[PDB]
């Protein structure tokens, strides 16, 4: 998931 | 310890002046052009939760993290922070979480209502 969001 | 530091003695980026976003320059870049954007800026980063314990790091992946600035593609706090970096500049980031990710947490590592540190170096940023 992060760094994306 | 840097998170500490930063918490106690960073500068607040943020547009509303909310302390939601506070930096430290830690190594001072090139010249004084900051990315625009849009750009492709790539980034070293490692990331810390309030724990102490490191969730991220691009340098054990051994490539940086390349994003599009100004984009919504990344939490908040690096849209607002990689704006204010020159090329080879060094800053840390203290996000609450209202900058990062909220109330929802990610899996795995983020839990809930998370302020996170980050050490992050502007590697490089281009126009498309």
């Amino acid at each position: 998931d992060f760094p994306f969001v | 310890g840097a998170p500490a530091t930063v918490t106690e003695q960073g500068e607040d980026i943020t547009s509303k002046k909310d302390r939601g976003v506070l930096k430290i320059v830690k190594r001072v870049g090139n010249g004084e052009e900051t990315p625009m954007i849009g750009d492709k800026v790539y980034v070293h980063y490692k990331g810390k939760l309030s724990n102490g314990k490191k969730f991220d790091s691009s340098h054990d992946r051994n490539e940086p993290f390349v994003f599009s600035l100004g984009k919504g593609q990344v939490i908040k706090a690096w849209d607002i922070g990689v704006a204010t970096m020159k090329k080879g500049e060094i800053c840390h980031l203290l996000c609450k979480p209202e900058y990062a990710y909220g109330s929802a947490g990610s899996l795995p590592k983020i839990p809930s209502n998370a302020t996170l540190f980050f050490e992050i170096e502007l590697l490089d940023f281009k126009g498309e």
